[PDB]
DNA sequence: GCTGGCACGACTTTTGCACTCGACTAAAGGGGCGCGCATGCTGTTG
DNA sequence: CAACAGCATGCGCGCCCAGGGCGTGCAAAAGTCGTGCCAGC
């Protein structure tokens, strides 16, 4: 395929033998696509701000016949960039601006309107916007937004699973959950009763929610039961037959269908005799009257004559009733059924505990049960039943609400108010009611179709909608008889809530945090992220432990395996390589379509509601050519399960199998071999690596570090490429091809490269340029790299020839010892730089200034400051020099005579000043690698704050000076053509510039057309150029926007490198740790034959217990994998033809088992080949794939290739005493990373510091220098012991006996060794706590 | 309460907490413990001050107990962490961070005991005739008075004041057309009403005084309290609470409620040229005023430029 | 504030030996009490007590 | 609860105080007006909410504020805390002469020593070092003592060991479930920021060596140190007092 | 005889002092669990 | 129709962080600017 470019300085071979179908994805996108729907103009309204304008908009005031509307929003451009934004520490936002039509209508006059008006725009708030790589910068931060996962709005179902009666039932318990709104659950009761439940509120009767629906009792009972009928004329008493409606019964006497019998009294109920009435015609039959005195009337039923008193519902019939009725003349009466096998007799059990049916008395009763106190004023009761849930916008589901509500009740139509109704609930309580009959089932909430996921779209949006209908309350007040001032759309709407509700939300906020910006995998991993907790829900300690486990509709959709360690474990879950998200807000998978046996390579991506239903193949399975599968038995899956099909049955397919794991373990190599915790550790161990000096390939891998890399954005990509025409560290430009290119603009492209730069953990970000100069370069090759990265790839590590082997002791246990040679190499040596700010402000005494000269301070420690008094860049600092000075001025010193001497003799030394100045913190060191220094206008600065002034100012002028120089040579190539033709002068055109002045007239067009084209150009690029200059001049001089109370601002950054040392903290992929034990001396390690010690030595007895074994094979093809370029490196080095090293190299690419990559030379010829075999001298990048990955054999095959032992093991030499370890040993490369946990952030000790006011105890932690908490299991450790001195000393003495610690170390420095122990403050503090309840609690004697 | 990081304290140190500590470590009797704790709390955030010695003796109540056992013990304090410590007059001051000048240091010790130890209050001005009183000349005496410039005085190393209390301002003030224009930057309600009120009288008060003349023009409360119809003690109270805030030369407001500040900015102006003459003539600045029909008579007024830490009488 | 939660009088002093009102400053006395205020001076550790 | 800009804010408790303070004020203004029954019952009511709000804020519903409420705190949650002044009494003392760092193996270094990292004892021992220090002669005054030990050459490394010698340290490790998970040691100096565990005490501690982390601290006095030969030791107690059956057994 | 500091006066600034209840319309949360003790309604013993 | 015993529902313990977050007059008394008087150089 050629590939690209960067591609051929290195290609790593392919292992994978499934072909790939799918390519990954852009991975952020879940980031971008949701804010890019945030931000758009849509006609249909939904989706962003739209939704939020025509949320509220239009407003009616109260009754005033005019009216307010808006139109669309648009925006402004941010005024700063990303990065001067970053470092000014502004947030990153841009304007919001809406034009709002006004209409003021006559009062009195119908329809009638006296004028409109509208302001332009109307400028509210600064809404974030997003960066392309998904941050918001936020006061110089990034802050990723973390997508949530919450449950999603619609109809559920609950069992209870009858834990709580202890008989056991089955409880059927149905809650309603809106987007925004109340809730309501039905609930089961222990004696089998509906009852309503409204935001948690105790049990109410269920009749009474429907009462509220204008529904008498005959309508309630008629519409939620069965009709039938039963008829009685003149004691002939005929009912209608129900054979199908009930599969069983007792018969109390013989069924005589049509003067013959077809049931006996006794006779069998089975559908023997069922079938026998059916296909027989049989109408209305006589049954025995006893069989109606269990019967229970249904509507209400009075005689013609007298229609007072007895039988209006719900009550069982008596003999007297018969009577009355058949007195009546009521040919026709229509009863309940309720015979009791799958149907029952609910709701009217819940009639009989409804204490009135009256619609009235449901309202009274729930508007006094909502509150607890409340009079019956029957207002509260029409405001809340309408409010509650009917309200336009007061109770919201919206569209996954309505839509799953839809599903839920198996309703046709997907769309529909977001507004319950009555027949809604009724049709809920009819399913609920459904599900105890036996007929239907629970829903499981765990199942990723209930569960949906809302990104920084959605959320903002929400925010923007609060925070507009706290300004539409207002703004209704405008029109309240607030009158007229016209101008409405100026004063009416404040910005302030809509501004101070979007940035507290992307401020402060548990789902907006602080970017983890070591490691670029780090920030990917964050910004794809799936937490359960937050605002919307899962408070957690009370979450239970059913959300933590790994259901399987995660299939790939979530991660099984990468997730926090923590005690939030499968709550923050990571989303799976290739998922996506819906419109409606559901993770779906891709697969592959597969008609007849063939697999066609259209992919579907599927819900999780959707897949069950189908078949789906296994993603690792054999096929054809053709397409067909190879065996006839393949394992799929089906529904909540797995088993083998045939070959017709399956209708899809995985796609790749990198679909179950997550982008995280993506990388892992061998992940098969490793057990799932381990490899749950070793996922996690990648993003808490620290990125070192050099940034070295992994040398084993799976493939995924090209996409990780250019999709972090930490690499500088090219775009619209071409040959490159000036390179350097800090600057890399493009001259584009000629093909790309905007008509009038012309010109190049320059990217400006991040030099280092404190991370949110204070780690570097360096970008390094890869390409060289002269050089071609397409869209999307990475012109530099940032921080570990090489060349595209992900390099968070280092390789490291590992040996397998206890040596001393010094591995034990989980512990690491490593040869001093990669201590001096500097691998490992990581750099950190960090933030320290002086402010320099106004006080109540005067205002302060910074340095020159400072009272009571030698000129020792001012050697290392400037005249301005900031430190000079360069300078070492440690300990407490002085990185800027400060004066603070005091109040009123006039007289006397000591006063009036001590300013005679110094000078006053300036007098009332202190001290106050940017002293280092104690114990940080570094040299300092840039100040910034940002002013007040109009202060006049000077000093050597114009510095940066001077500096930032050439370094624009250097940079648009490119765009003039170019432009400028095309001109002068135009004019230089145009001379041609006529009156040319050769070389003495080309001595004498700035257009020969015209080079007179020429011809008449070469006058008119040539100066007037030549002269315009010019000028307007020479004005239009010089008119940035000032304008980015105006913008260079000036001074930030700020504080009343703060003058002028300085900040100092400061750069170490740290050098291992037995605090290391190093890992590996696999979920290997440990520390470093010792540093060996290199004469010291095991080394093989030829003399080449192993680098770090690691302890067998790690991996079978751990049953890792990825290790081991990553050793061993580590091990291959320098073979190979220990090959090639001997064989460049001994000047070797061309045409070997390609035959070598080619052979080396084309060797395994099928593998997929095809990549053979002569289609790159002469230097190309040259250049990928020096890229790979140091050794041969192999790549293996997650779970299609390298076979051993095919491990062996390659090392057979290296003349390297196929055991993987060999002879190693002890390095003290000569001799041979009995035995072999495994040596290997393998891929080691250094994790963020330092023992110079470690190591504290105090002895004595300062204490707290209250309790008087050492403070809490290093930094403020703790003391070490002594608790009370540790005190039991000691009484145990019986050791009460020791105990008695922590416990006073050493924390709250004030007298006691002074009489202590004062005795300790004399040498006295004695306690004199006292009573601890904290004592003492308790018993007045209990004084002032009304208790006394004295000390008696 | 407890597990959280509730502001129960620091527990800083101050001086005269870090010489307690040091006299704690210290091999004094029972007795000279007592007069060491007597000294310690007489001396100040300043140093120097030790304040009254025969009261320091007088307050133990005789019973014996002489001027020379103070006298001894309170060297030794005078001894501690930061140098010279304590003693009194800056002269023994002088003497004690001069004690300890290794011995080694050339031609230093000599005259500098000479210097410090007498007729230093002839060393204000200039050396001159000093010159002639200890035969030293050319830059044998500067270079002594080179080391006695550079000693520093007193304590305010330890200091323990890293609160530089700031203002945080109240109401901002933009700048218009060469004045000001309020803004307000940065029951409970009924009180959040009452401080727009004071904002608003701050806002008059800008009507009230000229911004761009000379100090502030003079107003009475009776007009803040002629606008809202508000009690004065109220409107000063909200201005004594506050602090206004403006681009030049912001203030509590307080003192902006041209009168006496017009002639601090003329006494300011007299001052400029004032460096001619040491002893200054308010006086006859008062007689320039009185022309200027201020009618000013060596008053207070003339006396406040003479007073204000002036070169006017501390240079007589 | 006089009379209030955290005042001088009741509770004790601010300063060690010095007290507001600006009299009997320090060490002059082991107890008094100003004319202004009930100020009682002896140490300021009384706000841990009183 | 002082600020960040100045302008001290009313902390938790004091709260409660102040709305005491202001129910009692205006019955009391109330009951003095003599006024009618309704309205000072009323403020009977409101008053006993306040004083049994300022003694329990549970006892009923809801209490807190419109600060981002939360209960508050009352006199009662000032104690019987999870983590209060009781259980910062109750043998949770947070400590002095402590200090902590990431434990590596020992593989020379004998049952009852323990490598102790150097930068990290000389912090621990300073009161020692002084009285060294000052008995040598080689510091007249405190300040003198101190200023060479903050100045950190020379002598001071070789008093280090003489203070060291003999002198038993006290390690401990994270969660302590049964008496050994406290032991006491000779320390022996050693150039490092981590601390070296013999291997065969990593039973007992049940510690690795994956970046675990241990306390240290140094008995004072006498009494104490000889409490830390003669029973916390390690070679004391080799045997695990549950089972009964050694530990120290080589893994 | 002139300048500076302070004392006396006027002014104009500071300070007295508080009760009604004011209220005000929503603002949301929200997947543990055991365990026990007491109050209350039901039920059966005579 | 009486008191007595049992079943059940509700309420309060535990575990455990978790994070911060924070006007309306008039009137009596006093602070200060102005002016004059007295003392120092």
């Amino acid at each position: 395929m050629v590939y690209s470019y960067t591609e051929k300085k290195r290609i790593r071979k392919d292992f994978g033998k499934r072909p790939q179908v799918l390519d990954v994805p852009y991975l952020l996108s879940i980031q971008l696509d949701s804010f890019q729907k945030f931000i758009e103009q849509d006609p249909e309204g939904q989706y962003g701000l739209e939704a939020a304008f025509r949320s509220v908009f239009p407003i009616q005031s109260y009754s005033g016949n005019s009216e307010l509307q808006y139109v669309s929003y648009r925006l402004g451009e941010p005024v700063f960039d990303v990065q001067e934004c970053q470092i000014r520490g502004v947030t990153y936002s841009a304007p919001l601006r809406v034009k709002l039509r006004l209409v003021i209508y006559e009062r009195e006059a119908p329809e009638g309107t006296v004028k409109d008006i509208k302001e332009q725009e109307v400028y509210m708030g600064e809404i974030p916007l997003m960066t392309d790589n998904g941050t918001f910068v936020i006061n110089g931060t990034e802050r990723v937004i973390v997508s949530q996962l919450h449950r999603s709005p619609g109809v559920f179902f609950d069992s209870d699973k009858g834990k709580t009666h202890s008989s056991g039932k089955v409880l059927y318990n149905a809650r309603i959950i809106p987007y925004r709104g109340s809730w309501l659950d039905f609930e089961f009761d222990p004696k089998d009763n509906l009852f309503v439940r409204i935001d948690r509120r105790r049990k109410l009767p269920a009749t009474i929610i429907l009462r509220a629906l204008n529904y008498t009792t005959e309508q309630i009972l008629d519409l939620f039961f069965e009709k039938v009928i039963f008829e009685i004329r003149d004691n002939k008493l005929q009912m209608e037959l129900v054979p199908e409606r009930l599969r069983g019964e007792t018969a109390s006497f013989d069924i005589e269908a049509n003067g013959k019998v077809y049931v006996e009294k006794g006779r069998r109920i089975t559908a023997r005799h069922i079938r026998q009435l059916e296909k027989d015609d049989v109408k209305l039959i006589e049954v025995p009257v006893e069989y109606i005195a269990g019967k229970v009337v249904a509507k209400d039923y009075i005689d013609e004559s007298t229609g007072e008193l007895i039988c209006a519902a719900n009550m069982e019939l008596s003999l007297d009733l018969l009577a009355k009725l058949s007195q009546s003349g009521h040919k026709r009466i229509e009863t309940l059924f309720t015979n009791d096998l799958d149907h029952g007799p609910y709701i009217s059990e819940t009639l009989r505990v409804d204490p009135t049916n009256d619609r009235l008395s449901a309202l009274v009763e729930i508007y006094r049960m909502m509150r607890p106190g409340e009079p019956p004023t029957r207002e509260a009761a029409e405001s809340l039943f309408e409010n509650l849930f009917f309200s336009e916008d007061r109770y919201d589901l919206s569209a996954v609400g309505r839509m799953k509500f839809n599903r839920s009740l198996l309703r046709e139509e997907i769309e529909g108010s977001g507004i319950l109704s009555k027949d809604d609930i009724i049709d809920v309580m009819k399913k609920l009611i459904d599900i105890r009959n036996g007929k239907g089932e629970v829903d499981d909430i765990d199942h990723l179709g209930n569960r949906r996921i809302r990104s920084v779209g959605e959320m903002a949006e929400n925010q923007f909608r609060v925070g507009l209908v706290r300004v539409e309350r207002a703004v209704k007040e405008r029109l309240s008889l607030g009158d007229l001032d016209t101008l409405m759309p100026q004063d009416m709407i404040n910005a302030k809530p809509i501004s101070a509700a979007v940035k507290e939300f992307f401020g402060s906020s548990q789902l907006s945090q602080f970017m983890d910006q070591n490691n670029p995998l780090s920030e990917i991993t964050h910004k794809r992220r799936i937490s359960a907790l937050g605002p919307g829900g899962l408070t957690r300690e009370r979450a239970g432990f059913e959300v933590r486990d790994v259901h399987p509709t995660h299939y790939g959709r979530v991660c099984p395996i990468e997730t926090p360690e923590g005690p939030n474990i499968g709550l923050i879950n990571s989303l799976s390589v290739y998922a996506q998200t819906n419109e409606y807000g559901f993770l779906e998978t891709p697969y592959r379509k597969v008609t007849d046996g063939v697999v066609t390579d259209e992919i579907h991506y599927l819900s999780a509601i959707e897949e069950g239903n189908y078949v789906i193949a296994q993603a690792n399975s054999n096929l054809d050519e053709e397409g067909h599968f190879v065996e006839d038995l393949v394992t799929c899956r089906s529904k909540g399960e797995s088993s083998l099909f045939s070959r017709d049955q399956v209708d899809y397919m995985d796609v790749s199998t990198q679909q179950v794991v997550s982008v995280g373990a993506s990388l892992i190599p061998f992940l098969e071999h490793d057990d799932a915790n381990r490899a749950l550790m070793g996922a996690n161990m990648q993003r808490q690596a620290v990125p070192t000096l050099r940034a070295d390939k992994p040398l084993v891998g799976t493939g995924m570090e090209r996409a990780v890399a250019v999709d972090s954005g930490v690499t500088a990509v090219a775009k619209r490429g071409g040959v490159v025409q000036y390179v350097d560290a800090s600057r890399i430009v493009i001259k584009v091809n000629e093909d790309e290119m905007y008509p009038g603009e012309a010109g190049i492209d320059i990217y400006n490269l991040t030099k280092y730069t404190r991370s949110n953990q204070n780690t570097c970000i360096n970008q390094m340029p890869c390409v060289s100069l002269g050089e071609p370069v397409e869209r999307g090759d990475v012109l530099a790299d940032g921080p570990s990265t090489d060349l595209g790839e992900l390099a968070l590590g280092q390789n490291m020839r590992v040996a397998f082997m206890p040596w001393n002791g010094y591995n034990f246990e989980d512990s690491i010892l490593v040869s001093e040679r990669v201590v001096q190499e500097d691998r490992f040596t990581t750099i950190h730089i960090q933030e320290l700010a002086c402010v320099s402000r106004d006080t109540k005494l005067g205002p302060e200034e910074i340095t020159a000269d400072i009272p009571n301070v030698g000129e020792a420690a001012l050697s290392k400051l400037d005249e301005s008094g900031i430190v000079y860049i360069g300078a070492e600092v440690t300990g407490g020099d002085i990185l800027v000075g400060k004066v603070t001025p005091k109040g009123e010193t006039q007289l006397t005579p000591e006063e009036k001497l001590l300013r005679a003799i110094f000078g006053e030394k300036a007098s009332d000043v202190k001290d106050s100045s940017l002293r280092v913190p104690n114990g940080v060191s570094g040299t300092v690698i840039d100040v910034q220094v940002f002013t007040r206008d109009g202060v006049e600065k000077d000093k050597r704050a114009l510095e940066i002034e001077e500096m930032q100012l050439k370094q624009a002028k250097k940079d648009l000076s490119e765009e003039l120089q170019i432009l400028e040579a095309g001109l002068f190539s135009r004019i230089r053509a145009v001379l041609v033709a006529g009156g040319v002068e050769a070389e003495k055109l080309d001595k004498l510039p700035r257009d020969r002045w015209l080079e007179l007239g020429l011809t008449d067009e070469e006058k008119q057309n040539q100066l007037e084209q030549l002269a315009e150009q010019y000028d307007e690029l020479k004005h239009e150029f010089e008119k940035k200059l000032e304008a980015k001049r105006r913008k260079i001089t000036q001074g930030d926007d700020l504080a009343p109370g703060v003058l002028k601002i300085v900040k100092v950054y400061l750069a170490v490198k740290r050098r291992i040392q037995p605090g290391d903290k190093m890992a590996g992929r696999h979920g290997n740790k440990g520390v470093i034990s010792k540093i060996n001396p290199i004469e010291d390690m095991p080394y093989d034959e030829n003399g080449t010690p192993v680098d770090i030595v690691l302890n067998p007895l790690g991996v079978p217990s751990r049953m890792n074994i990825g290790q081991i094979l990553e050793t061993h093809l580590g091990m291959a994998a320098k073979g190979i370029g220990d090959k090639i490196n001997a064989m460049l080095k001994q000047q070797q033809e061309v045409a070997k090293l390609r035959e070598f190299i080619q052979r080396a690419y084309d060797l395994g088992a099928d593998v997929r990559q095809k990549v053979d030379l002569s289609t790159f010829s002469d230097e190309e080949v040259m250049r990928l075999a020096e890229n790979l001298r140091k050794g041969m990048p192999i790549a293996t794939p997650v779970f299609d990955g390298a076979k051993e054999a095919e491990i062996k095959e390659l090392l057979k290739l290296g003349d390297l032992p196929t055991s993987g093991q060999i002879r190693l030499y002890d390095g003290r005493t000569g001799e041979q370890f009995e035995r072999p040993v495994t040596v290997g490369y393998m891929y080691m990373l250094k994790l963020n946990h330092l023992v110079d952030d470690k190591m504290h000790a105090r002895s004595t510091g300062s204490y707290s006011l209250v309790t008087q105890q050492p403070l809490g932690g290093k930094a403020q220098f703790g003391g070490q908490r002594f608790g009370e299991m540790e005190v039991w450790a000691l009484e145990a012991y019986g050791a009460a001195y020791t105990l008695q000393e922590m416990l006073t003495v050493k924390s709250d006996d004030v007298n006691g610690r002074t009489k202590m170390y004062k005795n300790i420095v004399d040498g006295n060794h004695q306690m004199e122990p006292g009573m601890p403050e904290s004592f003492n503090v308790l018993l007045k706590e209990i004084r002032s309840l009304g208790i006394n609690i004295e000390l008696e004697d | 309460d407890d597990e959280l990081p509730v502001y129960q304290g620091e527990t800083t140190q101050t001086l005269q907490d870090y010489l307690m500590w040091q006299v704690e470590l210290t091999p004094f009797t029972d007795t000279d413990r007592a007069i060491a704790t007597s000294i310690v709390d007489a001396v100040d955030d300043t140093g120097y001050l030790t304040i009254q010695i025969e009261d320091i003796v007088d307050s133990i109540g005789d019973d014996e107990i002489g001027l020379e056992e103070v006298e001894a013990v309170l060297k030794r304090i005078q001894r501690f962490d930061p140098v010279g410590v304590a003693a009194k007059d800056l002269r023994d001051c002088l003497l004690i961070q001069l004690s300890q000048f290794a011995k080694e240091t050339p031609w230093l010790e000599e005259a500098r005991l000479i210097i410090s130890d007498h007729l230093d209050l002839l060393a204000n001005h200039d050396f001159r005739t000093l010159m002639r009183v200890t035969r030293l000349k050319e830059e044998v005496l500067k270079e002594a008075v080179n080391l006695i410039q550079s000693l520093d005085p007193r304590p305010g190393q330890s200091i323990q004041t890293s609160e530089p209390e700031y203002v945080i301002p109240d109401v901002l003030v933009r700048k218009v057309s060469g004045r000001w224009t309020v803004e307000l930057n940065a029951l409970e309600s009924r009180n959040d009403t009452l401080l727009r009120v004071s904002r608003c009288i701050v806002e008059q008060q800008q009507a009230f005084f000229e911004q761009g003349e000379e100090y502030m023009k003079p107003m009475v409360l009776a007009d803040i309290a002629q606008a809202v119809e508000m009690h004065e003690s109220t409107i000063s109270r909200v201005t004594t609470q506050k602090y206004l805030h403006s681009p030049r030369g912001i203030f509590e407001l307080k003192y902006f409620f041209a009168s006496s500040t017009a002639i601090r900015a003329l006494v300011k102006k007299l001052i400029a040229a004032e460096n001619p003459a040491k002893p200054l003539s308010d006086s006859k600045l008062t007689s320039m005023l009185s022309e200027q029909g201020i009618m000013v008579a060596r008053r207070t007024v003339a006396k406040y430029r003479e007073s204000l830490s002036i070169p006017p009488s501390n240079q007589r | 504030e006089r009379d209030g939660l955290f005042c001088a009088r009741i509770f004790g002093p601010v300063k060690d030996y010095e007290c507001l009102c600006g009299k009997y400053k320090r060490l002059k006395h082991r107890g008094v009490i100003c004319e202004k205020c009930g100020v009682e001076v002896t140490q300021t550790k009384v706000r841990r007590e009183r | 609860v002082p600020l960040d800009g100045g302008r001290f804010a009313t902390s938790d408790l004091n709260d409660l105080y102040r709305r005491v303070i202001n129910r009692n004020n205006r019955l009391k203004r109330l009951l003095d007006l003599a006024a009618p029954d309704i309205i000072v019952r009323n403020e009977k009511r409101m008053l006993q909410e306040a004083v049994d709000a300022l003694l329990d804020n549970g006892r009923r519903g809801r209490a807190i504020t419109g600060s981002n409420k939360r209960p508050l705190k009352s006199l009662a949650d000032m104690i019987k805390g999870k983590q209060g002044r009781f259980r910062q009494n109750l043998l949770g003392k947070r400590v002095d002469y402590s200090g902590r760092s990431v434990i590596t193996v020992g593989p020379y270094l004998r049952l009852h020593q323990c490598g102790l990292p150097k930068k990290m004892a000389l912090e621990l021992f300073k009161p020692f070092i002084y009285g060294k220090l000052e008995l040598r002669g080689l510091a007249t005054t405190i300040k003198a003592a101190k200023k060479m030990v903050e100045r950190e050459e020379a002598v001071v490394w070789d008093i280090l060991d003489e203070v060291i010698r003999e002198h038993p340290v006290l390690l401990n490790r994270a969660p302590t479930l049964h008496r050994l998970g406290i032991q006491a040691f000779e320390p022996v100096l050693i150039e490092g920021k981590a601390i070296q565990l013999h291997p065969l005490v990593c039973a007992a501690y049940n510690a690795d060596f994956d970046g675990d982390q241990m306390a240290v601290h140094v008995p004072l006095t006498l009494e104490a140190q000889l409490e830390a030969r003669a029973l916390m030791m390690s070679t004391n107690n080799i045997l695990s007092p549950a089972n009964g059956e050694p530990i120290i057994v080589p893994s």
